[PDB]
RNA sequence: UAUACCUCUGCU
RNA sequence: AGUAGUAACAAGAGG
């Protein structure tokens, strides 16, 4: 080694390699590439851990009784708002539970709650109960050389998701998730006094996004999400063998100015002795909804279903009474996944900080605050979504809650395939814009890259929306570029 | 109309618009089961991308040893282990030749630090493997149970306290033939009140030089938690004990080369890579001429660790140091030869179930070679088939390819040396080019008048790089003219663009403590306005939820509100009590003080003025029992990690409140047969407090000294005593108590 | 001290612990105080939510026990006797801290504002601080290296390390005494500021640590890096906004001199490119003001010697020492005088290096420190040097500080070791300090590399040799030591000046001193914000915001200025708003690149059809300039932007002017300047590329092989070629029968 | 063995 | 059942 010279061996040896070692560059052009592989088989289903659109609030205006601080005394005074329950009937079957005990599950909530006093409440553990929340189903550990020769004694199943279908009712979510209500979810903590210059367009800044965010239903479910995480981590640690009953609640603001306490439903707790952060508690989610199950059966697919009670609406011109149905649901949730579920709140800034940024990108330009005449000037120059006509263009309010929904239904239908799929489809997303941008881009293995994207795309709805999402834009640059 | 939020590209730049494709605001994928799937999967691909090399059995491990290196000239694009010296010792001295001098002046830096050194240092860092114990445990422990064993044993040089000394025992350590150390076991009594107690004792167990020489080659494995921007989960690797003190020399001796190489990305911190890269851009507009097509590419190398061979760097770390003392050459040498015949450790094991039986069971790694394959799946099944042919020890001999990002530095010197090839002057062809790399990730830049020449050189690079065990994804990478790229998560559209949404995750509670997560969360405001591009009605809002995030999750909630908590009772006591409300820290239920402006001064600091000083009295009492000062360089430091990142340690500006207080610490090691290392600690810690009494200074700089504690106490004592006597205010009665005491304990101390 | 030598007795009592006192060394000690069974926290800000849950989540000393009750008034259990996993501590709740903050001791706490000054200063800073309007533009940010610790007393880690020690442990020192007379003051004014401050000694040393010692990192600052600004970054300035902002408390003097010069340098660059410099000089000069305070009064007040201060200086009649620093000393010019010439060279070290040497014969008066000399020094040549001082030692440092002033091939041919001239960042550094803080730290290979001379033997005048021996027959090439000293004061006395339309600066006896060729144009960064109230210079100077700000400018009024290009054009060229511009181009060009482009826009006007709006606007500010009439091509433009000539192509894209037909916008060193009306616009034809010369599309085969740009004068008057234009590009071209010109409106 | 309680642990 | 996804949780350990 010290006494080596170099006599051109690199430029010697290169000349003895193979040719078949090289990195040919095959020029990528956006018209020449396919579009993604989405995967096929049975129909996705709804896997988050509360319903979204489909939700329905048994409201309440204005602060009552010694609650609005405890919680169950919240959910006491929401359902006394409304009165018209029959007797339980099952609906909708999951197909895999032995569904009597839902209805039993819901019965014994509905009569515990009548005869509880005080502020918490502690199920008894029945069998029906137990079933719902897996009492006894962990197999007991043992030593190897305990059980050795057992005939069924396996490994755990250590193979793929089942792969699933693109459906209309994840778009469809979206499309829900992005629009406005008159209810101001959030509420934000106050701020120090402003006397820097700065500091006053900032708060202007900020008054215009607080309107557009607080009141888009995106926040609904933070703010339920939030609740739901953070009433749910709380008793998992104090609470770790009772069967604790956690209501849904998200307090508001009305656009007149008034308050509100909605009530969506209500999550039993199971056992909670959580080792590590991916370990589970098992719950029961039990919600309020007047969509009907059998219209979108494969939505609904590990959902039960009850038939529990009838109420009137009034429509813009008629007054039609209908049926309410109770969604019930056996689900798990890990510290983990309920940690970045108290956390969701940062979601606003991943929206607001992009869009700030696109009001400071023309500001600087203009030599003006635009912040005002983007808001207030309204012009439709934004391509936000695809209707049957075309592309349509939106509005910076828009956009503002069109990001504002992805960075939720990002928090909320978070994956390993999503987080694959988002890094890999970004190489892609970078190539057209370097094509576009005129800088003749080439790939050494495009068809590797697809695949590696292709990989991730196996059953979430989210990461199939996405998918396609991908694909309605690449066809879009296709149709204007040529 | 149907929504799709990525038509906003159509309009936006993707790279203007970046922080959306990043969905960072949701959980990250978490391992949750053992890692030994995905070890045997690592090991088998190491040895299938050096599968032509030649094999051998190793004279003291009697592992197989795959030797790649200088092996046959690959035919494929596939990666390749087969890696020639005489490629690399090329590279090297072309490297040396463009920068002169280079390598004497970090040699002779390496030359001082090694004589300078102590083996205090090596305290320092993320968890080691503990081959006393067979398990990972902090740095700190790992050496003083290293210490221990080594002093019980003849190995006593590390005595002198320079490290250098420390790794003299570490070569000798492996002449004993059996390695006594004692090891922890249980023991059941019985104990009245009537209760069947258990109590934990010693054990010494003989080691064998197999059982001795292939655990200090051990490298533990575990599972890469929490790793974003992919589908499926990794196997992360820990180092031994032994091999650490060598390893740090050799990246000492890297980064001082690192550091003053042009195309070198490390050890550079954020702002300074991307000036480093932003420079190197304008280097080649400068280098080039005006008629020449300039295409950068925006690369990425597969499988790194795995192809890159230790034999490789042994022919690096001699070259380099060719003309320094054989000594210096030897002792650089040491840690990649320990890479060259190491073996690894496949994690915990498996765990089985049975559907009839309703049970299961945890099955051991060391009886993956004593086990029936019925249990196991087609795909596992054949793993264990071929992990039972390099099965040494109850280990898997990993011989070729570098197990994890252990050599960094070192190893970007070998792509650093390719990116200097490219010189004009040293080609002279039609091509030509320069770059950047930082260990797995790099960007090639490549100029020439047609893009014919630019194919030439791309090919020129990646069939060199192939060369020396460097292997392009062909994949993940791509080329375009220069103007846009990505490098290590930061993205280059004509200048560096903002990417807010990688920061996200720290945008929270950090959970150290109620006086340091206040300084924090508004620092970490503070630095994305600056760096990150956060503007101003977004940075008022992160205040706002920070405060909301902070008030929640400490249970802090402003005294005012009627919310139902543990603390709101007693924080109602304080908020009635207290004259001045804005006086009161946000964790005692006051009011945010915080804004752009303000963002940069502690709370405590800014409260001051506004204070009560009967409750600022309380606050900042220096007797209160909720702090826990121990070292000064400790002081002010929290542990915070990112979403791309190892693991990172934060400074935090904040007054020494009571708020400043530890959380407790993990107690699952009460049950298990660790036991004792708790009461050790307590023997430990208390030796050390009582230590510090006599030896203030200890707390700011090291005590240096060969001497014993008790023989430094006992001295100091007696001097300081009659320091005290002669001039200042103690009784010749009170003197001669302590010198009396003192000759007690001289004489007790020499009674056993 | 009675307590612990009988705790010590206990311990030593217990044969478990006596073991570990008496085996366990002191080094070895550092190493069983990091012991600890538990490891770090993984993800803590998920732990804290877990186990602020919990009952007893936190842990405090034994003692607490002593100190608060066990059950608060409330109902609340404070604390419980259940230990933590290792420790004494035992596990309490969060209730505690509430409790002892609003029931507990009060304790004195008058010293602590005193412990923590760094922080409360940042409170001062931020109280006393005046706001001033926001302005809204491109912020041009700029990655560079500042201080992050504004009131330090600049020391090193060790030389701090000492002073702190000192202080907080005076009795357990080792052997380093305080070298510096700077750590025997700070060592007392820290002993009585902290007197009698109860407070744990262990945050003391670390807040003393971080109060003392200079902390600096990479930052992207627009304009101001002083600490005080530096501190506030996130408040003054942003990605298209500028908060006007000046801190309490009075500002650093040697920013408020290095500021001042900057200022000057920029306000002096600016005049010599307008017409009538001396006013446009006095101009700027009422105008301008450096952190709320007028630069006239400042220039007044200020000792400052440094070129291009004293030609503002002379234009405002101020008493003027014609001189400038260099390394510590100041050097006085007395005759003679030198063209600055740019001349890359080769050092010792073997690395290629672009330098300014000075190019002409020149006599020095040396002075400074215990030190002074007598130079006599031509183009890289030391002629004579007559050192005289205290010390030899401060002799041979100006020795040393000459031999590198001088530039000679011989001192730069002797470097030894590593030493770059490009920071760790890659970034540009100055040669000469780099030089000279290299052979002050190793002079032995300068020495010898030097030689020796034999020397005339006068009584008074000695040798220096090039092992530091005092020899009286033999000394250095050029360097005389005298005996008796050099006289001197007459150096520093401050001379009566007077000064010319044209910025030169003539002395009472009518000779030249200072001239602006002299002026260096080293565009730096400035510690405290100059503020310009002028209409000649922009809102915000740095050469970065002139390329964004003229080219801004262009856009901004283009529908005005398109017109006025068409018709009139001589108005267009001499507008006042392109001479900033002029400043970054190179001294020698500025005459030959408005030539080439005047004919490419008279090019334009001729040919029907090419007419590129984009082509106008990148090119326009080059024409702002009276021509030349000389004929060669040019493939593109130079411009020095912090000393890095960046290109900018003619014809295509380029790094300085880019457009992005994606975007439809201008991106200016990757910052977007404006849109522009290109839908009709575009043809195969480009005129305004090369002098006399059109490009009709692609390149074809059969006009014969591809030519490069130098080969054009070879060719026919409507002959045709194939040229390899740029950007890789081959292009059929073809050389125009006719020709064009326009006369300017302006003299010299 | 089975059901009760009772003890330790929630990153080890 | 359910979470979950290449391996686990559905408490672990002890009288």
């Amino acid at each position: 080694v010290s006494s080596f010279k170099a006599n051109g061996n690199i430029e010697a040896k290169l000349g003895a390699m193979s040719e078949k070692v090289n990195a040919q560059i095959e020029s990528f052009d956006p018209r020449t590439i396919r579009e993604l592989e989405l995967p096929e088989g049975k129909f996705c289903t709804q896997r988050s851990k509360f319903l979204l659109m489909d939700a329905m609030k048994l409201s309440v205006l204005n602060p009552a009784h010694e609650g609005e601080g405890i919680p169950m005394k919240d959910a006491k005074a929401c359902l006394d708002t409304f009165w018209g329950w029959k007797k339980a009937t099952i609906i909708k079957k999951h197909e895999k539970g032995v569904n009597t005990n839902y209805l039993m599950i819901w019965e014994q909530l509905l009569e515990s709650i009548k005869e509880m006093e005080g502020k918490f409440l502690n199920l008894k553990k029945t069998n029906h109960l137990k079933w719902g929340l897996g009492e006894g189903q962990a197999p007991e550990k043992m030593d190897f050389e305990d059980c050795k020769e057992v005939p069924d004694l396996f490994q755990y199943k250590s193979e793929p998701p089942e792969k699933r279908k693109l459906a209309s009712w994840i778009q469809s979510e979206f499309n829900k998730a992005s629009e406005l209500t008159n209810s101001n979810w959030i509420e934000f903590d106050e701020l120090g006094n402003d006397v820097a210059p700065i500091e006053h367009i900032a708060s202007r800044r900020r008054n215009f996004f607080t309107a557009e965010v607080s009141q888009c239903r995106a926040s609904e479910y933070i703010m339920k999400a939030v609740y739901i995480n953070t009433a749910l981590l709380n008793s998992s640690c104090t609470a770790m063998e009772e069967y604790q009953v956690i209501p849904i609640i998200t307090k508001c603001r009305d656009t007149s100015g008034q308050r509100r306490t909605n009530l969506y439903g209500f999550i039993i707790k199971g056992r909670s002795h959580l080792r590590n952060d991916t370990d589970v508690v098992n719950f029961i989610s039990l919600e309020f909804s007047l969509t009907d199950p059998r219209n979108e059966i494969h939505k609904w697919e590990k959902y039960c279903v009850l038939e529990i009670g009838d109420m009137e609406i009034r429509t813009s011109i008629s007054t039609i009474m209908k049926p309410v149905y109770l969604y019930v649901r056996t689900n798990g949730t890990s510290k983990i996944k309920m940690k970045w579920g108290m956390e969701m709140r940062r979601c606003l800034l991943q929206s607001l900080q992009q869009v700030e940024s696109m009001i400071e990108a023309e500001s600087a330009v203009k030599e003006k605050d635009m912040t005002e005449p983007f808001f207030r000037n309204r012009e439709n120059d934004w391509p936000i979504g695809e209707s049957p006509q075309g592309i349509e263009k939106g509005t910076i309010g828009k956009v503002c809650r069109v990001l504002l929904a992805k960075s939720v239904f990002n928090s909320i239908y978070a994956s390993a395939q999503l987080e694959g799929f988002s890094a890999e489809s970004r190489k892609l997303l970078l190539l057209i814009q370097a094509f576009r941008d005129n800088l003749d881009p080439g790939t050494f293995d495009l068809k590797g890259l697809y695949e590696a994207i292709e990989e991730c795309i196996i059953n979430d709805p989210w990461v199939l929306l996405n998918a396609s999402w991908f694909n309605s834009f690449l066809k879009a640059v296709q149709l204007s570029m040529g | 109309m149907d929504v799709n939020p990525m038509l906003i590209f159509l309009k936006v730049p993707v790279q203007n618009a970046i922080s959306t494709t990043f969905p960072y605001t949701g959980d990250p994928p978490y391992s949750h089961g053992t890692g030994t799937g995905y070890t045997m999967d690592t090991v088998i691909r190491t040895h299938d991308y050096s599968s032509r090399g030649i094999w051998k059995t190793n004279s003291e491990t009697g592992a197989q040893q795959l030797n790649p290196i200088d092996g046959p000239l690959p035919e494929d694009n596939e990666p390749s282990g087969y890696a020639q010296t005489d490629c690399v010792l090329e590279l090297i001295e072309g490297l040396d030749r463009s920068h002169p001098g280079l390598f004497e002046t970090a040699c002779q830096e390496t030359i001082d630090a090694i004589q300078q050194t102590r083996v205090d240092k090596l305290t320092q860092g993320r968890q080691t493997y503990d081959w006393t114990l067979n398990r990972n445990q902090p740095a700190a422990t790992a050496l003083a149970n290293t210490i221990e064993v080594f002093r019980k044993n003849g190995y006593k040089l590390n005595e002198s306290g320079r490290l250098i000394d420390f790794l003299k025992d570490v070569l000798l350590s492996f002449e004993n033939d059996s390695m006594e150390v004692t090891t922890h076991f249980q023991k059941k009594k019985r104990i009245r009140d009537m209760i069947t107690q258990r109590t934990i004792g010693k054990k010494r167990v003989k080691l064998t030089k197999k059982n001795y020489l292939i655990r200090a080659l051990t490298l533990n494995t575990m599972t890469k938690d929490a790793e974003r921007g992919k589908l499926k989960r990794r196997a992360i690797a820990t180092p031994g004990m032994q091999i650490r003190g060598f390893v740090y020399f050799v990246e000492l001796l890297a980064r001082n080369i690192c550091e003053r190489l042009e195309q070198s990305g490390l050890p550079v911190g954020g702002n300074e890579k991307k000036a480093k890269l932003a420079n190197v851009i304008k280097k080649m507009m400068a280098k080039s001429t005006d008629e020449e097509l300039s295409y950068t590419i925006t690369g990425d190398n597969t499988k790194w660790n795995e192809n890159q061979n230790p034999r490789i760097f042994l022919a690096m770390v001699l070259r380099i140091t060719a003309g320094q003392p054989e000594w210096f050459r030897d002792l650089l040498a040491v840690a990649p030869i320990m890479f060259s015949n190491k073996v690894a450790r496949l994690g915990r094991g498996y765990m089985f179930e049975s559907k009839s039986m309703h049970l299961r069971t945890q099955i051991s790694a060391e009886n993956l070679s004593d086990i029936n394959l019925r249990y196991f799946n087609e795909d596992t099944k054949k793993k264990i088939e071929k992990i039972r042919h390099l099965m040494v020890e109850g280990t898997a001999s990993l011989s070729p390819g570098m197990m994890m990002g252990m050599f960094n530095m070192l190893s970007t010197v070998l792509g650093v040396s390719v990116l200097n090839l490219g010189q004009r002057e040293i080609l002279k062809r039609t091509y030509w080019w320069d770059g950047l790399q930082s260990s797995d990730d790099f960007a090639l830049i490549i100029n020439g008048h047609f893009k014919e020449d630019i194919q030439q050189g791309v090919n020129h690079f990646y069939r060199t790089c192939k060369l020396v065990g460097i292997n392009m994804s062909q994949k993940k990478s791509y080329i375009n003219k220069t103007g846009t790229f990505e490098f290590t998560s930061f993205f280059y559209r004509y200048g560096f663009v903002a990417n807010f949404s990688m920061e996200l995750p720290s945008f929270g509670v950090a959970g150290n403590n109620e006086s340091a997560d206040m300084s924090i969360g508004t620092t970490v405001i503070k630095t994305n306005m600056i760096n990150n591009d956060l503007g101003p009605a977004t940075a008022q809002m992160a205040i706002q939820l920070f405060i909301k995030d902070y008030r929640y999750t400490y249970r802090c909630h402003r005294g005012d509100t009627n919310l139902e908590t543990r603390r709101t009772k007693s924080i109602k006591r304080l908020w009635t009590e207290t004259i001045s409300k804005a006086g009161l820290l946000v964790a005692d239920g006051g009011p945010n003080p915080y804004n752009l402006r303000n963002l940069h001064i502690p709370e405590v600091c800014l409260k001051w003025s506004l204070m009560d000083p009967d409750y600022r009295g309380r606050l900042c009492n220096p007797n209160n029992p909720f702090v826990h000062h121990m070292e000064v360089e400790s002081t002010n430091l929290a542990v915070v990690m990112p979403a791309h990142g190892p693991a990172k340690s934060l400074e935090y500006d904040a007054v020494a409140t009571t708020h400043s207080w530890t959380p407790k610490r993990n107690r699952s090691i009460l049950n298990t047969n660790q036991r004792g290392i708790l009461e050790d600690e307590r023997i430990y810690q208390k030796c050390c407090q009582v230590f510090e009494k006599f030896f203030p200074s200890s707390t700011y700089r090291r005590p240096i000294g060969m001497a014993s504690m008790l023989d430094a106490m006992l001295s100091r004592a007696r001097i300081d005593a009659r320091i005290d006597l002669e001039s200042g205010r103690i009784s010749s009665q009170d003197f001669s108590e302590i010198t009396n005491t003192c000759k007690a304990i001289e004489a007790l101390k020499r009674q056993g | 001290g009675m307590e612990r030598i009988k705790e010590l007795m206990e311990m030593v009592k217990n044969s478990r612990m006596r073991e570990i006192l008496t085996t366990t060394s002191v080094d070895h000690m550092a190493v069983i105080k990091k012991y600890t069974s538990g490891r770090q926290e993984k993800n803590p800000a998920l732990r804290m939510k877990w186990m602020m849950a919990m009952k007893y989540p936190i842990s405090a000393s034994s003692r607490i026990r002593e100190m608060i009750p066990e059950k608060d008034e409330d109902g609340n259990t404070l604390w419980t006797n259940t230990k933590d996993a290792g420790s004494n501590r035992v596990l309490v709740s969060p209730n505690a801290v509430t409790w002892w903050n609003r029931a507990g001791p009060v304790s004195d706490v008058v010293h602590y504002p005193r412990v923590y000054k760094m922080y409360f200063d940042r409170l001062e800073r931020l109280t006393h601080g005046t706001f001033g309007p926001v302005k809204f533009y491109n912020q041009v940010k700029v990655r560079k290296r500042v201080d992050i610790n504004p009131g330090h007393k600049d020391l090193t880690s060790r030389e701090a390390q000492e002073v702190i020690m000192e202080v907080v442990f005076p009795n357990e020192v080792g052997a380093r005494t305080l070298s510096s007379d700077a750590q025997l003051t700070i060592t007392k004014e820290k002993k009585e500021e902290l007197k009698n401050c109860k407070i744990s000694p262990i945050m003391v040393a670390y807040m003393l640590e971080r109060e003392l010692v200079r902390r600096t990192r990479f930052l992207p600052i627009a304009g101001a890096t002083s600490s005080t600004y530096v501190e506030v970054l996130h408040l003054t300035q942003g990605t298209c906004w500028e908060q006007q902002y000046t801190p309490g408390g009075e500002a650093e003097n040697d920013d408020l001199d290095q500021t001042l010069i900057i200022a000057s340098r920029n306000i002096v660059r600016r005049s010599i490119v307008a017409i009538d410099p001396l006013a446009s000089l006095l101009s700027m000069c009422h105008t301008t003001s450096i952190s709320s305070e007028p630069l006239v009064e400042i220039l007044r007040s200020n000792p400052t010697d440094e070129q291009a201060v004293n030609i503002c200086k002379a234009a405002l009649g101020i008493r003027i020492n014609n001189s400038f620093s260099f390394g510590g000393y100041n050097f006085k010019r007395v005759k003679g005088s030198s063209q600055r010439t740019e001349k890359a060279v080769l050092t010792g070290n073997l690395q290629t290096l672009t330098m300014t040497i000075f190019e002409g014969y020149e006599e020095f008066n040396v002075s400074g420190k215990r030190a002074s000399a007598v130079l006599k020094k031509g183009a890289q040549r030391l002629i004579q040097a007559i050192i005289g001082g205290r010390t030899l030692e401060d002799i041979l440092n100006l020795m040393i500080t000459l031999m590198v002033f001088s530039q000679e091939e011989k001192m730069l041919k002797a470097v030894r070791g590593d030493l770059n001239f490009v920071n760790r960042a890659n970034q540009r550094l100055n040669p000469m300090y780099q030089l000279l803080r290299h052979f002050q730290k190793d002079s032995s290979t300068l020495l010898k590399n030097w030689g020796t001379e034999e020397i005339d033997p006068i009584m008074g005048i000695a040798g220096i040799m090039p092992d530091g021996t005092i020899n009286k027959t033999q000394t250095l090439m050029g360097v005389r030591l005298s005996q008796g000293g050099v006289d001197e004061y007459s150096f520093n006395e401050r001379i009566r000046v007077n000064i010319d339309k044209y910025l030169r600066v003539r002395n009472e006896k009518g000779e030249l001193l200072i001239s602006p060729e002299e002026v260096s144009e080293a565009q730096g960064q400035e510690k405290l914000p100059i503020n310009y109230n002028s209409s000649l210079m922009w809102e915000v100077n740095g050469p970065e915001s002139i390329l964004t700000n003229t080219y801004h400018w262009i856009i901004k009024n283009w529908e005005l200025l398109k017109t006025q290009w068409m018709t009139d054009p001589t108005v267009l060229y001499n507008r006042i708003e392109f001479e900033p511009f002029q400043t970054l181009i190179p001294k020698g060009n500025r005459a030959i690149y408005s030539g080439f482009t005047r004919t490419l826009f008279q090019q334009m006007r001729d040919v029907e059809g090419t007419f590129d709006s984009i082509q106008i606007i990148k090119l326009l500010p080059f024409s702002a300039h009276p021509p030349s009439l000389g004929r060669t091509q040019f493939s593109s433009f130079t411009l020095n932007i912090r000393g890095a000539p960046l290109r900018l192509l003619i014809r295509g894209n380029s790094q300085v002017f880019n457009y992005n037909q994606m975007e439809n916008v201008i991106i200016v060193l990757g910052k977007s300047v404006g849109s522009p009306s290109i839908l009709t616009e575009s043809s195969s034809i480009e005129s305004a590329v090369l002098r006399g010369f059109l490009i009709l599309g692609k390149a074809n085969s059969k006009y014969g092989p591809v030519l490069t740009i130098g080969e054009l004068d070879k060719l026919g008057r409507g002959e045709k070629a194939n040229v390899l234009i740029g950007q890789g590009d081959t292009v059929l071209v073809m050389k125009r029968k006719r020709d064009s010109s326009i006369l300017t409106d302006s003299q010299t």
